[PDB]
């Protein structure tokens, strides 16, 4: 018993895991993953950001790679993390050139090293992101409800640089995102009811 | 244990329109949605509308707006369908589904009714 | 409450506001009392009177301003006691049942720290 | 008593002083204007408020889609940015009891009960008719009504004040928006305390007025 | 209303010869989709819901997959009672719509 | 409307101006003091006032014998001299009719009807419960109520004013007095005009507050 830290900048900024995926790799004789890096998946960060309406921040992405065992020993793989911004169409003919195009930003990192850390700037047509968008997607007149085409950051694409390695090890990739330079507007009420789906606001009760 | 029942045919002439009965058994009726599906002899599936059991909130199609009227009763755990001014054009086999919290699915269906109108 | 669940230690003075939503002609008086920590929760009336209290009337004041002196908690202390001073007097045309709505806010000295995870998943 | 005259019309109202400015700002001009063309308060249809009334909601500018002179410029131009002055006056005698919470919800995402299906176009945009709260306790968005006071709001109590005036500036991420697509604000009247009376059932009318003050338009066509 | 395009509208196959039916939507409905079996007697029965998920009591011969731009219904082995009208539905958002449909036929002389 | 704040508490009251000073004086200090310890208004139990109510009387400090913080200092010290501020607020609607006479009788000797036997201890000192007028027309002392206005008094009329505030200074022959023995003042509410209503029987509550303002104490013991 018995204002510095109360600031919004320190409140919304924390390191959390927004994506968890492990691809099975044993014998292929492909391996890759892409995701829209959105805050509606991880449940604790979602409700954390449901408090505010519009948000302005720079996403800081850090990729942590761990290799498990399914004594051989752990070889050192080379991984490539590429960020695909919104507007780049993806006609995937893998084994050939899209990844290696100089337009998209890519980073190379080994297994044993400081985790790869990149800072994504603020990419928007409008002034800030829209967490709550009342309306429909584009002008289709019946277009999708609850999704604003104006705000899409892009897709995070990560693959292994080296060719097939004859091991039965499974590669585990963890992606942490800590926002910086956070600006808040229009605080809203918290949502006590559970999340039925990430696509809209429907509640069960 | 759980099923749906909508027996009968009820052919009728224009000037008045028959109203559907949809009765459910095997689950709590107050906690689940009620849907409707219209099977036209021209192999049309065109969907009618959905009604909440707790509230009177409904959803209607654009072309079916102003025609169909949905109402339910939690006392008898049934569901009703009210049309207006049916003509010789409208004929079909009516269905009523359930749904739920997850998937809001179609899993349970009725037997279906034969609606044939003539002048 | 919802913001404090992201933290642990909380210290500051609170405030409570009561509003009477009944009709205009409703008469009678009430009593508004606060219980200090470990304050021997009032059995009927006079025990609540030994602390800070105010007599609130339906006719004169339509609102309540209550300043609570700097509670504290971290990871039975306080209470609010309300009783019937007199009977509720309403005319024949007005309804017999009235209601109230309580409010709470934070003063300028309310402080927070030590961020944590919200206990409520949903 | 004091009449508020804006444009060629006016409505008898209670004394207007210290009106609520949403988030402490007023709808200034973006750093032609409709101070004449579309100006005057547009009074919607009076809703019948009974003991079992859950509530009503009018999105902006959903109820204004086609209204009077303003209904022309909705589909006429390409973009706009508009402020709103909302005056809700509920007339009742001294023998009626109850409370009405008029709150403006910026960027309101609606929802459904016990289903994952997203509402359609006719369920979101109802036009002038307006909707009715399915579960006003949860606000239909999943949040709680207890903490809903964080928005701009005013209290209508049949004891103190029977009317309320809320001014809403332009709230958007973009400087301008699409008339028939996105709804910036939402107007909601929440009856926290129901009606009560000597008779079993009574009827209390509610009048709602909205003034699109200090706006602009671009993209002339048609 | 968002339209569900189901193709082909008809096909002719014999016992076996696995064939998948592909539906395409103009908008993204996510992982929410349903498949329905329509018997000639007028009774509709669900088969596949939410992609890989299947109904309890229905044999394993029914399966589904997603390329991410399309929704596919894969049947491992066909039968004589497997001739029905398949439809793909989107329950993700109102209003709910139905697909075109496919009528399975048997190759004869 | 105006709240009277004395000490750590307060009670919503009517506008207080030109309050009645008993015999044109105020309870000054004798030429420690309880402006903190025992200060705040002590609200007695609300009495139910009906059509057949004869009246009630509270002697000073009889109703205060054990009340809150003041109940401790009664038997604690040897002598005291205390003033009194009495505020009697009777809440009622505009449809009720009647009149209440709040009068302070200094040095009130009670009496009995048609007997020569003097009342006992329990009949004189009733504590906080208070008594009820046996024959309010004769005041129970043998005098007449018509000429009873010679004392300090205020009129509570459901038309004009529903509350009254009477200030009583220290009235005694001695500079100090005994707590459990002698009663200096007496508080009496006399319903000259009974209640009347559309219904056969109604209930009108009465609230009484007494503030021992500007007093002293001597003879510390226990």
């Amino acid at each position: 018993t018995v204002v510095s830290e109360t600031l919004v900048e320190n409140f919304l900024s924390r390191a959390a895991l927004v994506s968890k995926r492990s691809f099975e790799y044993k014998d292929h004789t492909k391996n890759f993953f892409k995701w829209t890096i959105n805050t509606r998946s991880f449940v604790q960060l979602r409700r954390k950001l449901e408090l505010f309406t519009y948000l302005r921040f720079d996403a800081e992405i850090t990729i942590l790679t761990t290799v498990a065992v399914n004594y051989v020993g752990l070889p050192d793989l080379t991984l490539q993390a590429m960020f695909v911004p919104t507007g780049a169409l993806t006609p995937e003919k893998q084994d050939s050139f899209h990844w290696q195009s100089g337009s998209n930003a890519s980073v190379f990192f080994k297994i044993s090293d400081p985790p790869a850390r990149i800072t994504i700037p603020f990419m928007c047509i409008n002034s800030a992101y829209s967490v709550f968008y009342d309306g429909f997607a584009g002008f289709e007149k019946n277009g999708l409800y609850g999704i604003n085409p104006a705000d899409t950051i892009g897709n995070l694409c990560v693959r292994i640089v080296n060719e097939h390695q004859p091991v039965g090890f499974t590669v585990t990739v963890r992606v942490y995102m800590k926002p910086k330079h956070i600006k808040a507007w229009a605080p809203r009420p918290p949502r006590t009811l559970p999340y039925m789906s990430i696509a809209n606001a429907n509640y069960k009760g | 244990q759980v099923q749906l029942q909508q027996p009968g045919a009820e052919l009728v002439m224009p000037g008045a329109s028959v109203k559907m009965s949809c009765k459910a058994s095997g689950y709590t009726f107050t906690d689940y949605w009620m849907h409707w599906v219209k099977q036209r002899p021209g192999q049309g599936l065109e969907w009618i509308g959905a009604i909440d059991t707790s509230d009177s909130y409904t959803t209607y199609n654009r072309k079916f707006k102003g025609k169909a009227t949905l109402t339910v009763d939690e006392s008898s755990s049934t569901a009703y369908m009210q049309l207006i001014s049916l003509t010789s054009e409208d004929s079909a086999v009516y269905y009523c589904a359930r749904g739920g919290g997850g998937n809001s699915p179609f899993a349970y269906w009725g037997q279906g009714t034969l609606v044939t109108v003539s002048a | 409450g919802n913001i404090s669940r992201y933290y642990t230690h909380w210290s500051g003075s609170l405030e409570m506001t009561f509003m009477f939503c009944g009709s205009f002609m409703a008469a009678g008086k009430l009593i508004l009392c606060y219980t200090p920590p470990g304050g021997s929760c009032p059995t009927t009336r006079e025990t609540a009177m030994l602390g800070t209290h105010i007599v609130w009337d339906f006719g004169l004041q339509s609102s309540v301003t209550l300043i609570i002196p700097w509670i504290s908690g971290s990871h039975n202390v306080g209470y609010v006691t309300c009783f019937m001073q007199t009977n509720l007097i309403v005319p024949s045309e007005s309804s017999d049942t009235c209601s109230l709505i309580g409010f709470i806010a934070a003063k300028d000295d309310f402080s927070l720290r030590l961020m944590r995870d919200s206990p409520d998943i949903g | 008593v004091l009449q508020l005259k804006l444009g060629n019309s006016a409505i008898v109202t209670q004394e207007a002083a210290n009106y609520c400015c949403a988030y402490g700002e007023w709808p200034n001009y973006l750093p032609t204007q409709p101070e004449t063309a579309t100006d005057r308060f547009y009074t919607l249809k009076s809703v019948k408020w009974e003991t079992g009334s859950t509530g009503w909601w009018w999105k902006l500018p959903d109820a204004l889609n086609n209204i009077g002179m303003f209904g022309q410029n909705v589909q006429h131009h390409y973009l706009y940015r508009s402020g709103f002055l909302i005056h809700v006056q509920c007339n009742a005698t001294k023998f009626h009891q109850g409370a009405l919470l008029v709150v403006a919800i910026p960027e309101h995402q609606r929802g459904a009960h016990n289903t994952n299906t997203s509402p359609g176009f006719d369920d979101i945009m109802k036009g002038e008719e307006g909707g009715t709260f399915n579960h006003p306790y949860v606000l239909d968005d999943g949040t709680s009504l207890a903490c809903a006071t964080i928005f701009p709001h005013q209290w209508i109590n049949l004891r103190t004040n029977n009317s309320a005036t809320i001014v809403l500036p332009w709230m958007n991420a973009a400087p301008m928006d699409f008339p028939l697509r996105h709804n910036q604000w939402t107007l909601a009247i929440i009856p926290v305390v129901p009606l009560g009376t000597r008779t079993t059932s009574s009827m209390v009318p509610i009048t709602v007025s909205i003034a699109p003050m200090c706006c602009e338009f671009n993209g002339l066509r048609h | 209303d968002i339209q569900m395009t189901q193709s082909p509208s008809s096909l002719s196959a014999s016992l076996g010869e696995r064939v998948s039916l592909t539906c395409r939507a103009s908008q993204d409905i996510g992982s929410s989709l349903n498949w329905l079996q329509q018997e000639p007697d007028g009774t509709i029965k669900r088969l596949i819901y939410a992609t890989s998920s299947l109904d309890s009591g229905v044999p394993k011969r029914f399966s589904g997959s997603r390329s991410g731009s399309d929704y596919s219904l894969t049947i491992s082995s066909l039968e004589s009672e497997d001739f029905v009208d398949y439809y793909c539905l989107q329950y993700a958002s109102f209003p709910l719509t139905f697909g075109a449909g496919t009528k399975l036929e048997l190759k004869r002389a």
